[PDB]
């Protein structure tokens, strides 16, 4: 398990611009914030970015 | 590969493929000769019985929500009950911890 | 140990014990055997008279005497004369004697070599931080005067079987439990251990149980979490592989022994928790006011405040009335203990035969 | 798969399995059966 | 899929079709196809009768394209035959691939050597040869012609040597119809390639047929000796909670190594143990209102 705030989710915003573009256009049109989140840290992403 | 396997759907051969890109995700089961297609919809699914390598004969069990609905996929290769069960343990906890926050909120 | 911490082969190494006789083949190297298999002056085996002739002829250049406090017995003191070692190093925890003849160690192995400061290792966390503890019970009219009105015998038995030490005993495990401890009760007395622990509902270990459920057991004590108690009888003080424990309560002893009492105070020494801030582990004598225990208890606390520990005598243990279940409570019982207490003392002809 | 390289050509397959292959005691503590638990692992 | 197993499909199909029949074709083409194939599966889909595919089954097993398993299994109806699986071992095929091309070469070089010493003659009426080296042992007295041993008769030319053009002309037709194979093996042996089995080629199947009595469960025998991500995602209000939650078991934890009474204090003294905001965010709102107009069957379970 592993804790996510508001101003840390928005940390990733600022400091990860690639994170908020698969945000704007994925979270109100497809699907929903806690499994977008499982779905990017279980993806290569994550890794390649940290 | 990850997401085709062959299994058997209520005695009968078939195509299990995992329809991820699409919301919600399902698993179709097609019928090889054309005789039928079924569909899960994978939002209404609560839990997952599996089997030990162990035991002989591969079953997998998916229970959905409100009686409750029961699937059987019997599967035939331990490499295909093994990438099917862990892409289908991510996919519904996801859903799961969607369906808890969306509680939750 | 010495195949982990050190960079001796298992060819180089050997054991000379009852299952295990089959010597090492190289010119040098290591044998670990028993103070009876070496001493036993008994008809011992042709293949073990081969192995005593093997380390007899040998010149060994190192010995290692484990627990040296029985070396001066009456013929393990003969194991540092028929192996011809030129280095002798006793190793112990506890350096006493009931008798005199602790002194005739220098003569066996050499001069006291070195002595550890508990005190300091225990403010330099190598060894756990006790509070040691004696627990004064006070007996009930009617045990004291059968106590009064009986032999010696039957006078350690009816003081340790006294009421007040099932209460004190089983609020303490109730208190330290609570607190998440892992609890060893001590008691030399087998049927005090079996009454205690089926009035109790934990397990024991003593004499008589099969090796198979002793390690149960232990390995129940030390990973499941609803038995955080275990009773142990005389077999708990030698040498014995134990789990991690942080509370003792002694019930009985074997009258003023030293030793015992330094032993059972080491089974809570060595707690993996000395890393913690404030972690302290308990050890508790639990003692019949007015009798022989009190004596022999002095007598075995005498050497535990000769290496820096202070027991602070404990008359009174606050929750003693709120404890909801409290063992012999009502005077019918305590009657009915008493009772069990005062109760308890030519082929052909081989078918016929 | 061992006489490709003995003709010079590089054997893309492996030497095949044909060439070289290989209680119960008495309990004393009766008044806890069933509230220990066995443990075959640390 | 990968790249290697395309390779290794394309030259088996390639030489299927040009050393094999059409229902050869058929055959190797299914198995690349589907990755095993029962009996049954291939009489299904191909329509092909038992003694019909008896030749085909036989050749592809005797140059090892296809291998066959001898599992049988448990069906429900308790009606078990002993039958048998059909799928393609790529590294022994390949490999079977190259040791025929190879040898082939190898003995048309041979034959075109045999070729290439000189003709010699034979006997047309015993039909027996005799070469340049043993037909001197025969000539005539005249010493004109070669007489047989047997027949006495003139012996004739042969032809080993006239053909030496045309056996060079097929080996290099062989070899320019054969280009794409050696190209495959060159490819095949730069890169590296699974060693699959029956048990590995379970892997990839994609079935055949819906009632189908074979069952492509493995059956393992004893004495043949022949993890998942969880998020707390919170909105920084109930973070204080959590960090008050993570104090609170601090001072359970304090609780855990608290000093017990009789330890820290003296029990001698003690007796012997024995037996309105609403309304005025309304006002705000209309004030605000105000300005802004201003402006304006059960088996075994696991928990997976
Ligand atoms: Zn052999
Ligand atoms: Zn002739």
């Amino acid at each position: 398990n592993v804790n996510l705030s508001r101003e840390k989710i928005l940390n990733i915003f600022e400091n990860y611009p690639i994170v908020k573009k698969a945000y704007t256009d994925n979270v109100p049109k497809n699907f929903k914030e806690p499994e977008f989140w499982a779905r990017f840290f279980s993806s290569k992403l994550f890794r390649k970015l940290r | 590969m990850s997401h085709s396997g062959a299994a058997i759907f209520e005695k009968v051969s078939g195509i299990i493929a995992i329809n991820e890109d699409v919301s919600p995700a399902e698993l179709t089961w097609r019928s090889t000769d054309g005789d039928k297609v079924h569909t899960v919809v994978l939002s209404t699914i609560d839990k997952l019985q599996a089997t030990p390598a162990s035991s002989e004969k591969m079953m997998l069990r998916l229970i959905g929500k409100v009686k409750p609905q029961r699937h059987m996929f019997s599967f035939n290769n331990r490499t295909v009950m093994d990438n099917i069960k862990m892409t289908l343990q991510q996919i519904i906890s996801r859903y799961k911890d969607a369906d808890i926050y969306e509680e939750k909120r | 140990q010495f195949l982990q911490w050190c960079t001796l082969q298992p060819e180089n190494c050997a054991v000379f014990t009852s299952d295990n006789k089959e010597m090492f083949q190289t010119e040098s190297g290591l044998v670990v055997s028993t103070y009876s298999m070496v001493a036993n002056t008994r008809n011992r085996s042709h293949d073990s008279q081969k192995v005593m002739d093997f380390l007899t002829g040998r010149e060994w250049g190192f010995i290692i005497l484990d627990e040296v406090h029985v070396v001066p017995a009456a013929m393990f003191r003969r194991v540092v004369s028929t192996i011809a070692a030129h280095a002798k190093l006793g190793l112990t925890a506890t350096l006493v004697r009931e008798d005199d003849k602790i002194g005739d160690l220098n003569f066996l192995i050499g001069p006291k070599l070195y002595e550890a400061n508990w005190m300091e290792l225990s403010q330099k966390g190598h060894i756990a931080n006790v509070q040691c503890a004696e627990v004064w019970c006070p007996m009930t009219a009617e045990f004291y005067q059968e106590y009064l009105r009986e032999t010696a015998r039957k006078r350690m038995l009816l003081y340790i079987m006294n009421p007040t030490k099932f209460q004190a005993c089983q609020f303490l495990i109730q208190y330290h439990e609570r607190r998440g401890d892992k609890i060893i009760v001590f008691s030399d007395n087998v049927y005090a251990l079996q009454e205690y622990a089926l009035k109790m509902g934990k397990p024991f270990i003593y004499g008589s149980t099969p090796q198979q459920e002793r390690m149960n057991i232990l390995q129940n004590f030390q990973y499941n979490d609803q038995i955080n108690t275990i009773f142990l009888s005389k077999v708990g003080d030698t040498s014995i592989d134990l789990p991690e424990a942080t509370c003792l309560i002694q019930i009985s002893s074997h009258y003023g022994s030293r030793r015992q009492e330094a032993q059972r105070l080491g089974r809570i020494l060595r707690a993996k928790r000395r890393n913690d801030e404030g972690f302290n582990a308990f050890f508790y004598s639990l003692v019949s006011k007015d009798t022989q225990e009190m004596y022999y208890s002095t007598k075995r606390q005498a050497f535990l405040v000769d290496q820096g520990y202070a027991f602070k005598v404990i008359t009174h243990l606050h929750g003693m009335e709120n404890i909801p279940n409290l063992a012999y409570a009502s005077p019918r019982e305590r009657r009915e203990l008493l009772q069990e207490v005062l109760l308890k003392n030519h082929p052909l002809i081989r078918k016929m035969y | 798969p061992r006489k490709l390289q003995d003709l010079g050509l590089k054997p893309a397959s492996v030497d095949p399995a044909t060439i070289k292959r290989q209680r119960k005691g008495k309990i004393t503590n009766t008044h806890m059966t069933g509230i220990l638990k066995d443990y075959s692992h640390r | 899929d990968r790249p290697i197993d395309d390779i290794v499909k394309n030259l088996l199909k390639f030489v299927v079709r040009g050393f094999y029949g059409g229902s050869f074709v058929l055959v190797l083409d299914a198995i690349l196809f589907h990755s095993v194939l029962a009996e049954d599966d291939l009489k299904q889909l191909l329509s092909i009768n038992k003694t019909e595919l008896g030749p085909l089954i036989a050749r592809l097993r005797s140059d090892r394209l296809i291998s066959i398993h001898k599992q049988r299994e448990y069906p429900p109806n308790s009606k078990s035959v002993e039958r048998v699986y059909y799928y393609v071992k790529y590294p022994h095929a390949i490999d079977a691939i190259k040791w025929k091309v190879h040898q082939v070469v190898q003995r048309l070089k041979d034959d075109l050597d045999k070729n290439s010493e000189p003709n010699g003659y034979m006997c047309p009426i015993c039909l027996t040869k005799y070469t340049q080296l043993e037909a001197v042992q025969l000539l005539n007295f005249d010493r004109t012609e070669f007489l047989c041993s047997l027949c006495d008769e003139p012996l004739v030319e042969d032809d080993s040597g006239k053909k030496n053009k045309e056996k060079q002309d097929k080996l290099n037709r062989l070899m320019d119809q054969i280009q794409p194979i050696i190209d495959s093996l060159k490819k095949i042996d730069d890169s590296r390639i699974e060693e699959n089995t029956f048990e590995i080629a379970l892997a990839r199947l994609i079935p055949p047929q819906n009632q189908s009595h074979a069952a492509y469960t493995y059956n393992p025998k004893k004495g043949s000796t022949m993890a998942t991500l969880h998020i707390n995602i919170t909105t920084a209000s109930d973070e204080v909670a959590q960090r008050e939650l993570q104090e609170r078991q601090a001072e359970e934890k304090r609780k855990q190594n608290a000093v017990p009474e009789w330890h820290k204090q003296s029990t001698i003294g003690k007796t012997a143990l024995g037996r309105e905001e609403r309304e005025n965010e309304k006002t705000l709102n209309d004030y605000y209102a105000a300005l802004a107009k201003k402006q304006a069957l059960e088996d075994e379970f696991e928990d997976v």
